[PDB]
């Protein structure tokens, strides 16, 4: 529930370079493939982050039941805009429990 | 003079002819022969062809 | 081998089949049955049932 | 070889890194692709150029 909102406008975005950071599988977006993103543009961009549970990913989709979809952040079902998502024992996994 | 005759026969033969030219379209699918799909795919992606 | 899941090397092999009215230089293995004229049958030439 | 984040590319009707300007399927590609991991021979603590 503490996802900072960092809406983003008014800037030239370059979206091949977003490989280089934290090891996500694919960018996995709904509704725009991601290499057209370079000449199709858009009016906001809202940035969110959330950390959540292995078998909690799939409720970061458009359109869905769970508990992420009804008790935290639930995307809509017109939801046009790209997840990125990847596996964080790395990092945020401080041991006895990460309260 | 018997053009509307021979219309009535051409009509009959060109719709029949159209009828089985259609037969060898894709209409979306991979293949116009269905015993390739049979052959060639399993149960549930041929269903779908 | 210290990076994340989506880092790891992964070895990709593609086989590309041909699917043309070229004759059959390579494909599998069936046991052939002999030739009948002249009767009703369910025949199966170079993979073509019909 | 390739990376973990560029085996999706690996598709027909695909653009980016690798399905632009190194290695290409056609539109029409029927056939078989095998992948898998190679974190045991591939990998090296020193770094593997
Ligand atoms: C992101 O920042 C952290 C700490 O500032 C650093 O360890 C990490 O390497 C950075 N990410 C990349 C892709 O360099």
């Amino acid at each position: 529930y503490a996802w900072n909102r960092k809406r983003i406008s008014n800037c030239v975005a370059d979206y091949s370079v977003i490989y280089n950071f934290a090891p996500f599988f694919a960018f996995k977006c709904y509704g725009v493939s991601p290499t057209k993103l370079n000449d199709l543009c858009f009016t906001n961009v809202y940035a969110d982050s959330f950390v959540i549970r292995g078998n909690e990913v799939s409720q970061i989709a458009p359109g869905q039941t769970g508990n992420i979809a009804d008790y935290n952040y639930k995307l809509p079902d017109d939801f046009t805009g790209c997840v990125i998502a990847w596996n964080s024992n790395k990092l945020d996994s401080k041991p006895s429990g990460n309260y | 003079a018997l053009g509307k005759l021979q219309d009535v026969v051409n009509h009959n033969a060109q719709a029949l002819n159209t009828l089985v030219k259609q037969l060898s379209s894709k209409f979306g699918a991979i293949s116009s022969v269905l015993n390739d799909i049979l052959s060639r795919l399993d149960k549930v992606e041929a269903e779908v062809q | 081998p210290t990076y994340g899941v989506g880092h790891q090397p992964y070895r990709v092999v593609v086989l590309s089949f041909e699917l043309l009215h070229a004759p059959a230089t390579v494909c599998g293995p069936k046991k052939s049955t002999n030739l009948v004229k002249n009767k009703c049958v369910n025949f199966n030439f170079n993979g073509l049932t019909g």
